[PDB]
């Protein structure tokens, strides 16, 4: 949970495109210099898209990254995450991310973003009831039964899956901004009690 | 990929008027978010519009000063700045992103080459 004395970068985050990026986040000359506990708690933002990630290990170490992007990376594994309390805006599109498990405890995440993530089972995503956003597009999802303890969402995007059963949306009264193109849905009864929809696409079912 | 085409801006006198537009052009979107952010500092949120649909949002400092509309069939937005202060001197940047909640993080936006406007006396 915490460095003990000024550690290399490269040390820390054994992941050489990760240290990198810490490198740079900090300004710092090189992955070979010493960061201490203080400097890596300064970290709010990392910006790390499209950066060939394949593990964030070390990423434990900074308890105050609020904004974390780390759309179009290598990752399989979120376990070092587990424990970021304070992260509040998720972006993970287009990794290779299923066991979300980890997700479990970032009781103060508001946006999440799994887009692209080949990602069939949601169920871990229940544990997330404080959600405000969630982008869940180009899945093979086919049960979001979870979804419908997510009262807090505001803007949901399931477009590009394989869902015909949005009933679990029923409750969601807070809903503002639905996205549901390219699915498999002919029945939208379930939604006719939502009334803060402003934005609802539905183009491009397959009916099946 | 995405065009935003800016116009407007210039100097003007406190307690005068100006109004910005912005034009997308190569989005498939059919609604997405459209506004403004200023830079003096770290940029921050003006105003934005999700073009298709009617959701507006404004910062604390322009309320009731600004107002944004949109024109969904041009897919342009306007910003009516109305009331200027000496405060609102910044480069205005048009900026897009399809979903508003993202939109306001700035960071994954689609953004424009922005205009100087300048609120003099």
């Amino acid at each position: 949970e915490t460095i003990t004395v000024s550690t290399p970068i490269k040390q820390i985050f054994p992941d050489d495109a990760f240290a990198e990026t810490i490198k740079d986040n900090l300004k710092k000359k090189s992955v070979t210099d010493a960061v201490t506990q203080n400097e890596l708690n300064s970290i709010d933002q990392i910006i790390a898209n499209n950066s060939d990630i394949k593990s964030v290990q070390g990423i434990q170490y900074l308890p105050n990254v609020t904004k974390l992007f780390l759309n179009g990376n290598k990752l399989t594994d979120i376990k070092p995450l587990v424990n970021l309390k304070n992260l509040g805006w998720l972006f993970l599109d287009e990794n290779k991310i299923k066991d979300l498990s980890s997700l479990k405890d970032l009781k103060k995440l508001k946006s999440l973003s799994l887009e692209h993530n080949g990602i069939s089972d949601i169920n871990g995503l229940v544990h997330l009831p404080q959600l405000e956003s969630l982008y869940l597009g180009n899945n093979k999802i086919t049960d979001i039964t979870v979804l419908s303890r997510l009262t807090k969402l505001d803007t949901l995007s399931l477009e590009d899956n394989q869902i015909s059963d949005i009933v679990p949306l029923a409750g969601l009264t807070k809903l503002q901004n639905l996205y549901l193109s390219k699915n498999h849905i002919s029945d939208l009864r379930a939604l006719a009690g939502l009334k803060n929809l402003d934005v609802l696409e539905l183009f491009s079912q397959e009916a099946l | 990929q995405v065009k935003l085409e800016e116009s407007g801006g210039g100097s003007v006198q406190a307690g005068g008027s100006l109004r910005l537009s912005c034009a997308a052009s190569g989005h498939t979107y059919s609604t997405y978010c459209m506004g403004w952010f200023r830079q003096v500092k770290e940029r921050e949120g003006v105003a934005r519009i999700n073009v298709g649909g009617s959701s507006t949002w404004y910062a604390d400092s322009v309320r009731d000063r600004f107002t944004i509309s949109q024109d969904n069939a041009k897919n342009t937005v306007y910003l009516q700045m109305n009331s200027l202060k000496l405060e609102d001197t910044a480069i205005y940047y048009c900026t897009l992103h399809r979903f508003c909640n993202t939109w306001s993080l700035g960071t994954l936006n689609v953004w424009g080459q922005g205009t100087q406007v300048t609120v003099s006396s």
